[PDB]
RNA sequence: AAGAACCUUACCAGGUCUUGACAUCCUCUGACAAUCCUAGAGAUAGGACGUCCCCUUCGGGGGCAGAGUGACAGGUGGUGCAUGGUUGUCGUCAGCUCGUGUCGUGAGAUGUUGGGUUAAGUCCCGCAACGAGCGCAACCCUUGAUCUUAGUUGCCAGCAUUCAGUUGGGCACUCUAAGGUGACUGCCGGUGACAAACCGGAGGAAGGUGGGGAUGACGUCAAAUCAUCAUGCCCCUUAUGACCUGGGCUACACACGUGCUACAAUGGACAGAACAAAGGGCAGCGAAACCGCGAGGUUAAGCCAAUCCCACAAAUCUGUUCUCAGUUCGGAUCGCAGUCUGCAACUCGACUGCGUGAAGCUGGAAUCGCUAGUAAUCGCGGAUCAGCAUGCCGCGGUGAAUACGUUCC
């Protein structure tokens, strides 16, 4: 009820998140912690954060995001398809940067269910002639 | 010697550990699923008769 | 305002006779009642079970037949005693997991 | 084991109890193994069920906790070619 | 058949270059990107503590010191192998500076993992060291036997 | 494999279960009941004849309706043999019974009938060539858009082994909406048992929406 | 072999039975059945306490036992070189055929070849052939985008509440499962006979059979299973059958196949912190509280389960510490002392505490897997199951390198 803020929910690999693009200092804020802190360093968050930005550069709005399923990596790209789609309910005019960014999609892969007689559901443990 | 064995098993035991499963429709022990206390053949053959939905098969 | 109210359960393996169970639970509860809460998705446990495909060996060689569990709520905020004297008569369907509870 | 405790099958309690009692009869076949050593059963001596042939064991005082058919091997050793 | 298309990788924010993310994706054992991490940025902190210079030019030099001109490419056609020499694919060449790069740093036996890549590293700066030398050992089995591998193949 | 059985495909998508219910504090209970049902059916298979039963409980209840080429066999004069029947049964799975028939039209064009019936040709010592084109002349006055036969085992008693086959029309397995029926029967001549399949392509189902 | 301590178990040894452990017909009495004692390893025999019920004018009806009797019953006995049935294999390779006609003395050929194209006998064009059948494909399921219907036990954003989505409330969203939408080279450009199709680009959540599974064509190997079941033939029957105790199926000088754990500083050890999915649960899961160093025990709430329980995710991250060695590397082997299950853990169970600390410091000749969420690796669950899962089947976490190419195998 509050001033008007955009959200996109984003999932990877079995993990789902729903950021909500609220106006402000821009800090951002995963399950009520600091994206440093949350998933320390870890380098890798700032690619959480880089479509922000490749697009214009830079607002900055404030990220309220909850995230849950998966682990650590894919929760965290979660956020980052998250706040891609969110971006992408920003203004429309944004979208068509964004094609040459990629950086939407999420490419549905998940590991693939095991076949019987497989053990890594593709790898076969052994042969022998003889 | 299933025959004898089957006689084996309908009575009671000496002691309650005893009890092995197996299935009614064939005599054959070993390999039988306690759950529904099929063979895996009997539950094979009644599979491809179709017995219980469903869906089947190799789904997700 | 919080009170306790009738919560019918269904369950089922087919879907179609479970929905038509569900259509068939509801529409005894629409007819002499009110309000009439509509059949909300439970989330459906399915049982996996391999099996060897030759009498003897051949091991490497399988399948998987398995059986899925569906559930559906069924809720209604006025208990209604006529809709109630005319839920005691289900024709339909034989293959069905009613359960009652208030 | 566990606790209360070692469990012979009751038949050779009695039977050593009465052997201990009265008469000093020795030598005696047992199919039942399984039965733990027993103070009260010091210094008899027992044909020992393996399968093909009891074996008579005596008991000394050092034998009790290890199980009375433990000390007969069914198996026949070895059996092998060339030794040496 | 056909070429394949190949993906390319997201770049590391530090030092910006994918290269260095290259790097991230050689180094790394049992799949573990947080390792790799670690390691990469107490190399740079240790390229930073010795020998005053930008981690950055010093690798850039390394890795441009470690790429093979020519590569030889057995084949028996007869008795005995017979190799044939041939220009490096550049993205080849890195691999390959980057596999020896790694393999030979594996090797030094430093007790610290971090500071054994910096003396490698450096050594590749230094035109030495077992990369340069084996760079240098694939340019002798070259050139040296093109001949068979001139214009015919 | 080589051949993978059709009715283990067809199930669910486009056909229902011989035997549907619910459990249930003991599913194997009622597959005892049912699979016991089907053992007595046979008994009442060896001359009054059945394609399939349909089966159905709700606790305490059963619907083991029956369809039939031949529905007086079972029904008998004034309907005292269902009644039998029905005490039989009712002896026999300790709840209520109600046992219901039914009449096929064309009953040819059922695969568990010529099946049986070809079988029971075998049985008669006929030639197994020309009991097979019987029967594709006869599954032909049934119409259909497709039918495959087929039969193993000993055939006239001459050689080791030897094993058959005719059709004629389409016989799409892999297709999904087929409704192939299928079925199975196994002859006992004194040579030997001989192996009896049957397909049968009734055709493709059109799925509905309202 | 989806669980060999007994049972399973079939095989051995010892102790027992012969119309039989199991089914039916006969005559025939009688309910059936059990409660303990005695002897025995059990198997069973010798006794008492005991059954003596239900519908019928007397004939009977009913399971069931016992008795005798001919029949028979029984075999995991032999034969998968008699089989039904079921399943590997080339191979999810694109072929295998038929109807009619033509050609050829005949066998056979044409169609199915040729050109272009495709993962494909895929499509297109032509061709003395025109069609058709079984496959591929499509049709199904699963995964991904979105809408609509439906909001509890699930959901918590906007509001207050609290140790806690827990409780008011919200039923937006996540999530859940029904019905829909969406991909079809269709839109554009180029190539090509203007055909099929390919390439490039746009549109799009996903692009050119989207990813995965299911889907295995005619047949090959007298391939595998008489031992799942069924059974032609042959053989045995006071025994190739049946009951029981104990063994053995786990042998041990060795060879081989297949897994697991390591040979270590990207590491070991300690402390702190953090992210899952799916599955199972009432003869069950068993929280919490308490006892024990531990395993577990005592006791007991809740849960027929989107409520509660199994249950804590592990790698990882953050620091402390060891500083390159048969080691604070690894855990073998064994000793002692406990513990779970079970009448019962010697043969031949699992786990724990303590102690003991093999070999191995990356492995010859040779050989295997895998083109992306694959390989690599970390934990979890289940079928099995009294107890016993390094095997099998799944679940999710972390997550690459390379593919120039058809010279060679």
């Amino acid at each position: 009820m509050a001033q008007v803020q955009y959200y996109g929910t984003g999932r990877r690999k079995s993990s789902v998140a729903r950021v909500r693009l609220v106006p402000g200092e821009g800090r951002i804020v995963v399950n009520n912690r600091e994206i440093s802190e949350h998933i320390p360093s870890a380098a890798l968050i700032e690619d959480i954060k880089q479509p922000l930005t490749l697009t214009e550069t830079a607002g900055t709005y404030d990220v309220l995001v909850n995230v849950h399923g998966g682990g650590l990596s894919g929760q965290a790209g979660a956020i980052r398809h998250g706040i891609a789609r969110a971006l992408l309910e920003a203004d429309p005019e944004y979208r068509t940067t964004l094609k040459r960014a990629g950086l939407l999609t999420r490419d549905a892969r998940m590991k693939e269910r095991k076949k019987y007689g497989l053990k890594g559901a593709r790898r076969a443990p052994q042969f022998s002639k003889r | 010697a299933k025959k004898s064995m089957i006689a084996k098993q309908q009575r009671t035991p000496k002691f309650k550990v005893q009890e092995y499963t197996r299935c009614e429709r064939c005599g054959r022990p070993h390999s039988v699923i306690r759950k529904f206390k099929l063979c895996r053949i009997c539950f094979r053959e009644l599979a491809y008769k179709g017995q219980i939905p469903g869906v089947k098969k190799a789904s997700w | 305002m919080a009170k306790q109210k009738i919560r019918i359960r269904l369950k089922a393996y087919d879907h179609r006779i479970l929905d038509q169970s569900a259509e068939k639970i509801v529409e005894t509860a629409k007819r002499s009642g009110a309000s009439v809460s509509g059949p909300i998705p439970l989330p459906t446990e399915k049982s996996v079970y391999t099996i060897l495909r030759a009498v003897h060996k051949y091991k490497d060689s399988r399948e998987q037949f398995e059986m899925r569990t569906h559930k559906r709520l069924i809720d209604i905020v006025n208990p209604t005693p006529q809709t109630v004297d005319a839920l005691m008569r289900l024709d339909l369907p034989s293959g069905v997991d009613i359960e009652i509870k208030l | 084991s566990l606790k209360k405790g070692p469990f012979v099958d009751g038949h050779l309690m009695t039977k050593i109890e009465k052997l201990n009692e009265t008469d000093k009869k020795q030598v005696v076949k047992t199919w039942s193994r399984r039965s733990t050593i027993f103070p009260q059963f010091i210094g008899h001596t027992i044909a020992v069920y393996d399968g093909r042939k009891h074996v008579p064991v005596f008991i000394s005082e050092d034998m009790v906790g290890h199980k009375l058919g433990e000390f007969a091997p069914t198996r026949t050793y070895k059996g092998h070619a060339s030794d040496d | 058949k056909g070429p394949v298309a190949k993906r390319d990788v997201l770049p590391d924010p530090i030092y910006n270059s994918k290269l260095v993310s290259r790097l991230i994706n050689k180094m790394m054992i049992d799949g573990k990107k947080g390792k790799s991490q670690t390691i990469l940025y107490k190399s740079f902190d240790i390229i930073k503590e010795r020998t005053g210079n930008d981690a950055m030019e010093v690798f850039e030099q390394a890795l441009k010191n470690i790429m093979p001109v020519l590569e030889v490419k057995a084949r028996r056609v007869g008795g005995a192998n017979y190799q044939v020499p041939v220009e490096v694919r550049p993205e080849r060449r890195t691999t390959l500076g980057l596999r020896w790069l790694v393999n030979y740093a594996r090797l030094r036996g430093e007790k610290t993992m971090e500071e054994r890549l910096a003396n490698e590293i450096l050594d590749a700066a230094n035109n030495t060291g077992a990369a340069v030398k084996k760079r240098e050992d694939t340019h002798k089995m070259a050139e040296a036997n093109k001949a068979f591998a001139h214009y015919r193949w | 494999g080589q051949k993978v059985n059709p009715v283990g495909l067809r199930i669910g998508v486009i056909r229902d279960w011989e035997s549907k219910w619910y459990a249930g504090k003991d599913y194997a209970d009622f597959l005892h009941e049912d699979l016991k049902i089907r053992e007595y059916i046979s008994k009442r298979l060896s001359d009054a004849s059945v394609s399939k039963v349909e089966i159905e409980r709700a606790a305490n209840r059963v619907n083991i309706t029956i369809h039939t080429a031949k529905p007086g066999m079972v029904i008998g004069k004034g309907g005292s043999e269902v009644e039998a029947l029905r005490k039989a049964l009712n002896s026999l799975t300790g709840k209520r019974v109600h046992i219901n028939i039914l009449e096929i039209k064309r009953a040819d064009l059922d695969a568990q009938l010529v099946a049986d019936n070809i079988a029971r040709q075998l049985e008669n010592r006929v030639s197994f060539r020309r009991a097979q084109k019987q029967q594709i002349q006869r599954t032909m006055r049934a119409g259909a858009q497709g039918v495959k036969t087929m039969v193993s085992g000993r055939l006239g008693g001459a050689d080791i082994a030897r094993s058959e086959y005719y059709s004629e029309g389409t016989v799409p397995l892999h297709t999904l909406r087929a409704d192939i029926d299928y079925a199975t029967s196994e002859a006992d001549t004194t040579y030997g048992k001989l192996g009896v399949k049957v397909w049968i392509y009734r055709g493709e189902v059109l799925p509905t929406k309202k």
